[PDB]
């Protein structure tokens, strides 16, 4: 199976194919590698329209991030020399800041940035408070992150679209015993005309 | 033991119309040794990559004129671990952008029948090694030397109306899979920027 | 006959959003839920779009159970499972009850559509070769099919183009290109040349 799915960002623009990841552990690095499965290598990812800010912040990405599912858990590993920024509404309602904390992981660091049985468990609540609110959990089962360039409080760059280089994830796992739940929560009570 | 060398594909095509790209990429077995990129409307991939099935919303009267024109289109064939050849098979003209020509400022127009070498993995390599030692310049810029590019139709360059190849009606960017592994193992050789 | 019987691009107005899915079953459902990893569902709902707008946004999530597609023998029909009407412009479907190609056709809650039919197009293809290359080159139009979720467009509503609609997919019918193609290789070419500078 492929657990999830990868899609690399240039600023706000999606930048070359959706890598799926199969292996329990792999790496997205800036490197030209095309043919391993167990690496997302975005060196070779081409952007007809890509500024020097962005080729120079490629340079850095050098042997990026590994990302690796132990057990019910995610874990993002900065290999870069440059830190590498993390969004998880999973991670930080963990440790409580405003699910749009971005979470700096210097060189040499790494962060648990995902939890199942949490999600899980958040999504059992959920379907008490009605379809709109399972609706949105789809925002926890999705992690970004930059590489070099940080964004959001303490940064002057506020959203990762303004980042030069990012990549949002898609945890498979999540995302389908969400849908289990949500193909049984009935339908929006706010009702939606076809001419509006 | 676990991977390399060989690769699945030996490349990869992404269709463009202007700036955009359009249409997913497409990538041709390491088993199929030649492949044609036409004008025509097969959806199945194989060794066709038809670029008349490709739908645009963004796409104008200038374009569905062009494209009407590709026809036979051309081909790709990988001969030596790495190198690759171009045969016009259209029955118009054919732009492509290579480094590889330039050793031998490009817009190298190639002629209907025509049958060029226009990749040499080698001289490839080689030319790598070169950037990676005066560094001893970045990923961006040399894997420029792992791809090409090549315009259906109309023209770019110091000599035409249009100055980049994101001016042509359509046109197409090559990834050589081989040239970027042994560019994998050259970039792990430039120690820290 | 062709491993997939088309594929589907999903647009969020005139933008491309998510992979192109390629269907591999008979039948199938086009709709706004999660499942990533179903031969027999194109979930929109996991797909995301950081350009994406209230509107949209509002309107995803009305697909629900969204569209189906089925293929039975050489048709195709189009039900609505979701609980907001969807709108196709069928040029196969179109011309067959005589409306300008670009008629955009309502389907209700609970109904369904033949929106292709084999046969039709083989039909359309056969005296076309007796056009030339322009005629036959224009029939990809016909193995192409647009369907917009809850907003309707073209003539009868304000939104004329559907690029100009929040949720719309579309549809290429491999089996129709594969016939059409053949046709082509064979129609030689274009009379009326193209430069290299125009």
């Amino acid at each position: 199976a492929f657990w999830c799915s990868i899609s690399y960002y240039e600023l706000n623009q999606r930048v070359g194919e959706t890598f799926h990841a199969s292996q329990p552990s792999m790496t997205v690095d800036g490197f030209t590698d095309p043919s391993n499965s167990e690496r997302f290598c975005l060196g070779l990812l081409s952007n007809v329209n890509r500024n020097a800010a962005v080729e120079l912040t490629r340079r850095h990405i050098g042997r990026g991030v590994r990302l690796y599912y132990i057990g019910g858990e995610v874990f993002a590993e900065c290999l870069s020399d440059s830190a590498i920024f993390v969004q998880s509404p999973n991670c930080n309602q963990r440790y409580g800041w405003h699910p749009a904390t971005v979470c700096k992981i210097p060189p040499g660091c790494n962060l648990k940035i995902f939890n199942n049985q949490e999600f899980a468990a958040l999504l059992a609540q959920s379907v008490n408070q009605g379809f709109e609110a399972v609706y949105q959990l789809t925002r926890m089962c999705t992690i970004r992150m930059s590489f070099v360039k940080g964004w959001g409080a303490e940064y002057r760059r506020q959203t990762v679209t303004s980042t030069p280089c990012w990549i949002e994830l898609h945890l498979n796992g999540p995302l389908q015993w969400l849908d289990k739940v949500l193909t049984q929560m009935g339908s929006p009570s706010i009702r939606c005309s076809s001419v509006s | 033991i676990s991977n390399h060398p060989a690769p699945e594909y030996w490349c990869s095509i992404a269709y463009f119309e202007m700036d955009v790209q359009v249409g997913e990429t497409f990538k041709v077995p390491s088993s199929c040794p030649i492949v044609t990129v036409d004008g025509y409307v097969d959806p199945s991939g194989g060794d066709r990559f038809c670029l008349g099935q490709l739908s645009n919303v963004h796409r104008t009267e200038a374009i569905e004129r062009a494209r009407l024109h590709i026809g036979k289109g051309v081909q790709l064939e990988c001969k030596g671990e790495g190198d690759v050849w171009v045969r016009c098979l259209s029955d118009h003209a054919v732009f492509v952008q290579s480094y590889y020509l330039d050793r031998e400022d490009a817009v190298h127009k190639i002629y209907p029948s025509a049958y060029i070498k226009v990749f040499d993995l080698r001289q490839c390599h080689r030319q790598m090694q070169q950037q990676a030692a005066t560094a001893q310049i970045g990923v961006d810029d040399l894997r420029r030397l792992c791809i090409l590019r090549m315009s259906f139709v109309k023209g770019w360059g110091p000599d035409y109306p249009r100055q980049s190849i994101k001016e042509t009606p359509c046109w197409i960017e090559i990834h050589l899979h081989r040239a970027l592994q042994l560019l994998d193992e050259v970039l792990h050789t430039m120690p820290i920027a």
